[PDB]
């Protein structure tokens, strides 16, 4: 049930969302977002220019 | 005294230019004049297209002439003579596109029930803030799982000029659905028209899921071999 | 003479239910004996500050008879008696408190700006939506902390009807403010007027951070050893 | 006389403004003509249901006198005369508002119940602190989701003086309830009734999820051959 | 007249069981004429600080007697005894503590200033909300870091009635303090004294820190 709200390929981020059924009464839901991030620690700054320094900051 | 312009809801929900001017039944007439007169003078023909039924009910018609051609886009002195016998002096009504008004293009934002309400567990209300418009006419309709849902279960505001913003509108759009739709998350739609939009229509959908969340749970796998995604 | 009921909204801006005889339909004329009498068979001080002539095809005199709210709910059928050339006898309209009214009280919602509008940064809109209520009089004034913000900050629109309820209204009111000042973190009340509530008044609370902790479980995975497969 | 001007609890909680005539410790004789007046002289509404013939053989006669508001908040002083064959002197009453009174606002925070009261798991005391009304007089209620609470649950101190501040007061309102209440969460709000706040009204609610901040929980997983997936 | 009682809020601050007389409404004429006893009689001691004579035709002869608590506590009667110029018959007071009633302690709770008052930045108020208590004594006072604060800067409320609780009460004191005091992280501890306690004193301790919970819960995860 966790619905893909981005598949970001480029920048590898993935974020899920999902209802989660946690107590009878339908409030107290918890609407969880899953982020999931792959950070490269060895990718330059431009990937397509494989000269350029190597990527220390991920914003 | 009524004379309804085509707004962009007319033009883009129907694409039909439709001149109307409602004659309210001040006094029963036989020969209702609902002609809609052009500044130039000819009269595209219209007569009792649907009944005003209203409480008196006694002869009133409502007369949609349509002038459909680009003379109303560009603009001209449009004017049914509602001139009567009975009440003799003829009280007709004049209406013209507005001319030259800036076209800003609306920030449209949807905003989820509250958390307040959603706690009575009776009924959800979604707003649709359609704001930043400065011409003034605004098309908003609903839609849920990409069918238009019914006009009798959202109601949409007049434009009202935005407080801090010179001349700029803004206009609501509540949509009144049951809590048990809302919260089993039922994507509701906000369909806005505005000419000022680049393709003339935004679409915001919102739903409990995408929502605000309340656990963020992130994991940011720092991996050495990542290369590409997989 | 259109005698304007004293609304809700200007008794409570006021505290003093003003009811005006502004003498409409009436040109100007000589012969003035305006007085507004109680049904009881008396008058009060009456007409205070009243204005000069205007014929526009009307007159600018004021009713000004400083009634009570325990007078005004009373139910008592106060008429005024103006008097004048066109008619020599006193127009004595019928103006009290309908008790025919359902007395539902409003369900005050206050939704947060959205994400995107403190994401463009120049502009949140707190929408104050006052929902569910019967009498269609409805006071919205906002409070930024305790004191109330100047009427052109905020704009209440007018109360429209409740479509799934039968004769409920509701009514939603904005207050646009700048992005920088919601990122402080004040209060923004807003207090909601109306003759249902059980004090006449109720007031919601938005702040910076209104709603759950929304709390973060984020997870540094800095090996390959626990690296994610696909 | 033991009778009392109208205090800010009375006039608020029953919407209508009575004044009292009460006597005590007099002859249960001939000539009980209380003698209802105004500053002007005009007769308000007689006493109805007088506790005359005490089982303590004293006199008194309740003054239950309807009037409004604003003649109450004016500068009209009402003389009550009363006078009896032992003392054909008029016992005048020169009751009405005393004037001079600096309004200020209270500023009301809602505290919230401790830590270690909730941990004995028995009842939860939740505080209205009413502070800084110059006028001390306050009507503290509290109200469950727009349903106030009966007066036997919550008591309210007296209007004390304010100790770093001479013309100022505060006062309390602990609203004593069970801890399995406050789990759950209710909104639990205390409106306060003072004159200086511009609404008459300030409602301040405080539920479980108000001082919870966004609680992290970071999972540095620095090496882990587990061989599970994020 | 009107015996003042030793009362534990009058006990304590002065830790002697201090009893005044209180014969005012009279004739303010100069002369004393009072000797205070026990019901025995033997309960004598000066009658001083008689003050000035109060503008509107009263007379204030006070008198002041001091014993411990054990006879206090021990149900003794107690009786000023008038016998003055202008009273024609003499008086009673037979005075004593009611005994009999139920001892509970008093459940202090110090509630911290509320974050809408510290974003006013103008002051902060720290309420010990004494709860419980059924003897309807109490002796709240604030002192910080060992030294009383005073009594001004701290105001207590009289004892009220609990309101689901059948014999308790309740009491609540404030303590006005600015708001960068409070950031400094200074102690005001709460110094409760009432009868019931097991020690008769109880102290709590507010300070910025114990109303943070844990905001960071970093979970280092290895192997
Ligand atoms: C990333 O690297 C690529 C490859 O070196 C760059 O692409 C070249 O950029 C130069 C200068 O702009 C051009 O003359 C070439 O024609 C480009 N080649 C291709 C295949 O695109 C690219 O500009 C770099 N990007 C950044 C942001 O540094
Ligand atoms: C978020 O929590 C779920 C458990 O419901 C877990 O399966 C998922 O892996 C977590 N998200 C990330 C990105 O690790
Ligand atoms: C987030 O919390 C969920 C439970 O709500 C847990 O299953 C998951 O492992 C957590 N995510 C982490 C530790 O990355
Ligand atoms: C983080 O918190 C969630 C719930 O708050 C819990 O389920 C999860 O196990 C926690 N993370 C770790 C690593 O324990
Ligand atoms: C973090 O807090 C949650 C509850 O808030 C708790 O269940 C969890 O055990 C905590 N994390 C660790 C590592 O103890």
């Amino acid at each position: 049930e966790r619905i893909v709200l981005v598949d970001n390929k480029c920048k590898c981020a993935r974020i899920t969302s999902r209802i989660i059924r946690s107590s009878e009464d339908p409030n107290e839901d918890i609407v969880e977002r899953n982020i999931r991030i792959i950070v490269p620690l060895n990718n330059r700054e431009n990937i397509s220019d494989p000269t350029s320094p190597l990527r220390t900051r991920f914003v | 005294v009524f004379a309804i312009p085509p707004s962009f809801a007319s033009i883009f929900l129907t694409k039909s230019t439709k001149l109307t001017c409602l004659v309210t039944d001040l006094t029963t007439y036989d020969s209702v004049t609902i002609s809609w007169t052009r500044q130039n003078g000819e009269a595209v023909k219209t007569h009792t297209n649907i009944s005003e039924s209203h409480p008196n009910a006694t002869f009133s018609a409502v007369g949609e002439a349509s002038i459909c051609e680009d003379d109303w886009n560009s603009g001209e002195r449009f004017t049914c003579t509602v001139t009567h016998t009975d009440l003799p002096s003829p009280l007709k009504q004049t209406i013209s596109r507005p001319k030259g008004v800036a076209l800003h293009r609306p920030d449209v934002y949807l905003l989820p029930p509250a958390r307040e309400q959603l706690n009575l567990r009776e009924s959800a209300t979604i707003t649709c803030l359609v704001t930043g418009f400065s011409p003034a006419d605004v098309f908003v309709q609903w839609m849920q799982r990409g069918q238009p849902l019914s006009p009798e279960k959202y109601v949409t505001s007049a434009p009202m000029p935005e407080p801090q913003a010179p001349g700029r509108y803004f206009a609501h759009s509540i949509l009144t659905v049951s809590e048990e739709e809302w919260n089993t998350g039922e994507t509701y739609t906000c369909v806005v028209a505005h000419e000022a939009l680049p393709n003339r229509v935004t679409e915001r959908t919102v739903d409990k899921s995408t929502g605000k969340p309340t656990l963020y749970n992130v994991s940011l796998v720092m991996s050495d071999t990542a290369g590409t995604c997989y």
